RNA sequence: UAGUUGGUGGGGUAAAGGCCUACCAAGGCGACGAUCUGUAGCGGGUCUGAGAGGAUGAUCCGCCACACUGGGACUGAGACAC
RNA sequence: CAGAAUAAGCACCGGCUAACUCUGUGCCAGCAGCCGCGGUAAUACAGAGGGUGCGAGCGUUAAUCGGAUUUACUGGGCGUAAAGCGUGCGUAGGCGGCUUAUUAAGUCGGAUGUGAAAUCCCCGAGCUUAACUUGGGAAUUGCAUUCGAUACUGGUGAGCUAG
């Protein structure tokens, strides 16, 4: 099915993901529908730590697409602080 | 909004068929002289309207036979 | 790497004096040599010269006085070239703008081989951190201070004495009493000495 | 007057017994701010060489206007099976040239220039050839002039 | 040309040829020592040059040059070649690496060690 | 035979010009008056005249020399019969740094690199004058 | 090049179609290179070059093909299945 | 916390090309990218002193592009240097005189869709700096559809005589 899941980039030991919407049966870091946003979970200083689209977020949910775990958690986050 | 194509009818001879001779103009990609390039398509005649020497225009459509992808909408000349 | 060795083989070789020495006696008096080459066959500076060894001779008197090596220095001219505006000004700024260069034009160093040295081993903060490399770049309004375990030590005194003597920079705000520098901008060409010909070593690397 | 020295060879003459060296010498001299010219030398050592051709250089010159420190155009010239090809550059870029359109250029007072030599490389037809560029190079006052027009006209 | 002459057959291209077939784009090859022989230069020179018939692992049977004063080789000895001429041996292409599998590093030298593989004095 | 009529007219006025005539003529035909008068209102010659005796037509150019020599120093054909040329609104060509002029067949009309630039507007490249 | 090129009736497929079959016709492709033969996974890209070009297709991403060598099918939404 | 305590080599010095002298040997031993050195005072062979260039590296071999306008589209040639078929006629093809009307294929302009991400470039951010990671742009010079222009080339109709 459709998935909303986090794709690993970054260097060793200090991750950074891409929020994109894709099938769930490709590759990880590999094809993907749609990116709609980002995690840097050791950002600091002037460094963005969380950044989502709710728009297009909500739109594939509506269409079906199942959010994994830790982005669901993201999207509370980001709806708190907005 | 489908496709059209003008050509030249070059053969009649098989049933329910025309052979349609297409003509353009391009630029040769490292010399720059405009060249003529030409394709024989096959084309679908229900009635046998069209014959050799005529101005035609086809359109594309769903397959027909092994060759036959198109499909004549009028005859603009007549031989 | 880091050159390690005779210092005023160095300067005798290239005509003048590089200051490697501290300066509280004279480069002439020093050397007794000088005006030679350091070779067997050491001869006078009125022999002919190619244009090929004046561009050398240019790029390694910089090289020796800044305690740069080769890699590094072909860095600093590409990044020159890369950036807007004349390359031989950005390559001195790019050359004055390093932390121990600062430390030593701040006084507390004798010479660049000693502000390397306090740098290296961390008696030197930046803003408010250790920092141990000297080739660090400083830029506009950053504050250079020394370490409380590094204060009241002989060499600084010293260093901070010759210092006085020698004459302060126009670009450095710096009180010797608590031993703490501002920088605010980056020398000028007619700041920094005219001897330097950066045209030959921009035409040496453009080849 | 800034004087260069382009090029010094031996030449050799056949006579019964033996043969007879002499030495040709090739010369430019400059003021380094629009005139410049060339010359050559023969004699049987080289400080008289030397001196010929610094003679018949500074008796052969002419006058270049350039655009600031650099060309107004760019320029196509050749003598005889050599040809040249310089064309402005931007303030920083210096001159990029061989040894023999260098010495004409700073010898002019060309400070960013773009050259490049095609064909034979024999150093006198070179600097003929960078010599007639030079020389033929044109002005927008001298286009204006010649067609009556102004210079906001011509752009 | 003209240009429809240009349109009608293009512009060709030569490919050139190696200068060391025997390699076949490697950078060094192991052989056996068929021969160890002296020849003579041609002229002008005179001398008596050290030169060997290997056979490689390629499959080829060429001749290389032994340099340096004084080598151990002999036949059926196992021995790495790489590229390089002599320019007064005809036919002769290939140099022997010393110091490598059965050929040993020269004697008494300290000047320019790393070729002809002699160890650093102690 | 003559497949060249452009070509034809640039290479009198070339000769002219290097051997000093005072006019130039040749047939007409409006394609040359339309270059012709290009050039005049670019100020490379000085009148341009068309004589219709009979269905013939005859062109006739006055030429200009400036300090003796010819103001036409160079005039060259770019788009030719066996290569024809053709540019866009940011591709047309300058003549040495804009001190010369390149002749432009464009929609609108036969023009100049710098009114064909004005306008936006591109064409096929006839000749380079200068 | 003789299922070869087109047509009709029938079969077959999730689906158009000589995909298959029985008849009818003599068509179809080729100097703008058919057929035959040698070499080769293709692209985003990488290196070099002032540019135009030249060389290349490791590591990352997309597509295709293969699983000791050849021929098949079954189960299943999906395979002719490391 | 203790103490300078644990830590520097490789190539080269005749010209191209920055850096020279002495011993040893005598067309031998040898060196060599090219030009070339060695046959008794070798700045070119071997060692030593001195020096130069790089530096945890330094040299050699292999391979691609460049220099090479040395396949030349940008951008070359054919009297004697390599290069005009022995000479005609002619098929496919390439190119083609002047005026006028029409068409909008070539040609030109606008709009829309597309040209995945990464990579290259720019302004920032985070790594003690840098490599590296990363936000946002610019670019992807292309392709397709549709709407316009008509000077030139092409098509069609008519007309003309300098070929």
């Amino acid at each position: 099915m459709v998935v909303i899941r986090l794709a690993r980039g970054g260097a060793k030991k200090r991750p950074f993901y891409q929020i994109v919407v894709t099938d769930s049966r490709n590759a990880r870091d590999g094809r993907f529908i749609e990116r709609i946003g980002f995690f840097n979970p050791t950002a600091q200083g002037q460094a963005e730590k969380l950044r989502l689209d709710a728009d297009r977020f909500a739109h594939w949910v509506s269409q079906g697409a199942q959010p994994s775990e830790r982005v669901a958690s993201l999207a509370a986050q980001a709806k708190k602080a907005t | 909004t489908v496709r059209t194509l003008t050509g030249k009818v070059v053969s009649d001879k098989m049933d329910k068929s025309i052979v349609v001779l297409i003509e353009r103009r391009v630029q040769h990609p490292l010399y720059g002289k405009s060249i003529r390039r030409s394709t024989k398509l096959h084309a679908h005649d229900e009635n046998n309207v069209a014959k050799i020497g005529d101005v035609v225009t086809i359109k594309e459509s769903r397959p027909i036979s092994k060759t036959k992808a198109w499909t004549l909408v009028e005859v603009v000349e007549a031989a | 790497a880091r050159y390690i060795g005779p210092k005023c083989k160095l300067s005798r070789r290239e005509g003048t004096d590089l200051q490697l020495k501290s300066g509280v006696k004279p480069f002439d008096v020093k050397t007794k040599k000088a005006n030679k080459a350091p070779g067997q066959h050491g001869q006078a500076r009125g022999g002919k010269q190619s244009e090929y060894s004046l561009q050398l001779r240019e790029k390694q008197k910089v090289r020796r006085i800044y305690g740069v090596l080769e890699r590094q220095f072909s860095n600093y001219y590409k990044e020159a070239a890369r950036v807007k505006g004349a390359t031989g000004e950005n390559l001195l700024k790019l050359l004055e703008s390093r932390l121990d260069n600062v430390v030593y034009r701040m006084g507390f160093g004798s010479t660049r081989a000693e502000a390397r040295q306090l740098v290296s081993h961390r008696s030197i903060t930046l803003n408010g951190r250790r920092v141990n490399i000297a080739s660090i770049q400083v830029k506009a309004g950053d504050v250079i201070a020394v370490h409380e375990g590094a204060k009241q030590q002989l060499r600084i005194k010293n260093a901070i004495e010759l210092a006085a003597q020698r004459g302060i920079p126009a670009w450095i705000e710096v009180d010797h009493s608590k031993l703490e520098g501002t920088f605010k901008a980056a020398p000028d060409r007619s700041d920094l000495p005219a001897e330097i010909n950066e045209s030959l070593i921009v035409e040496l690397y453009s080849k | 007057l800034v004087e260069k020295l382009v090029a010094v060879d031996r030449v050799a003459k056949v006579v019964k017994g033996g043969r007879i060296f002499s030495f040709t010498a090739l010369t430019v001299v400059g003021d380094g701010n629009g005139r410049v010219g060339f010359g050559r030398g023969k004699a049987r050592e080289v400080p008289a060489a030397i001196s010929k051709a610094l003679e018949a250089a500074r008796r052969n010159m002419i006058t270049v206007d350039l655009a600031g420190t650099t060309l107004q155009h760019p320029v196509n010239a050749r003598h005889g099976a050599s040809r040249v090809y310089m064309q402005p550059a931007s303030e920083g870029t210096g001159v990029i040239a061989g040894g023999a359109m260098r010495a004409v250029l700073e010898a002019a007072g060309v400070h960013n220039v773009l050259a490049k030599c095609y064909g034979s490389t024999n150093a006198a037809n070179v600097v003929n050839a960078t010599f007639k560029g030079l020389r033929d190079m044109t002005s927008p006052e001298k286009v204006a002039a010649k067609r009556g027009k102004s210079v906001e006209e011509i752009q | 040309a003209t240009t429809n002459q240009l349109i009608r057959k293009g512009r060709t291209t030569l490919v050139e040829k190696s200068k060391v077939p025997a390699l076949k784009a490697c950078p060094q090859r192991r052989g056996v020592c068929t021969r160890v022989y002296t020849t003579t230069p041609k002229k002008p020179n005179s001398a008596m040059r050290k030169v060997c018939r290997v056979r490689l692992t390629s499959g080829f049977e060429v001749s290389s040059y032994i340099g340096g004063e004084g080598h151990n080789l002999q036949e059926h000895s196992v021995v790495l070649i790489r590229g390089g001429r002599v320019k007064d041996l005809p036919g002769v292409r290939y140099h022997t690496v010393r110091g490598s599998l059965d050929c040993a590093g020269v004697k008494d030298r300290n000047q320019s060690r790393s070729k002809y593989g002699a160890k650093r004095p102690k | 035979s003559m497949q060249d009529t452009v070509a034809d007219m640039l290479t009198r006025v070339r000769n002219a010009q290097m051997a000093k005539k005072q006019t130039v003529s040749m047939p007409s035909s409006k394609l040359k008056v339309a270059i012709a008068n290009v050039l005049q209102q670019e100020g490379y010659i000085s009148n341009v005249e068309v004589a219709q005796e009979e269905t013939k037509s005859t062109l006739t150019i006055t030429l200009k020399y400036f300090e003796g020599k010819p103001v036409i120093e160079m005039v060259k054909r770019v788009s030719r019969p066996g290569l024809r040329q053709y540019r866009g609104k940011d591709k047309l060509p300058s003549v040495k740094q804009g001190l010369g002029i390149a002749i432009v067949s464009t929609s609108k009309g036969i023009m100049t690199d710098r009114a064909a630039r004005a306008a936006g507007i591109g064409g096929e490249v006839i000749a380079f004058v200068s």
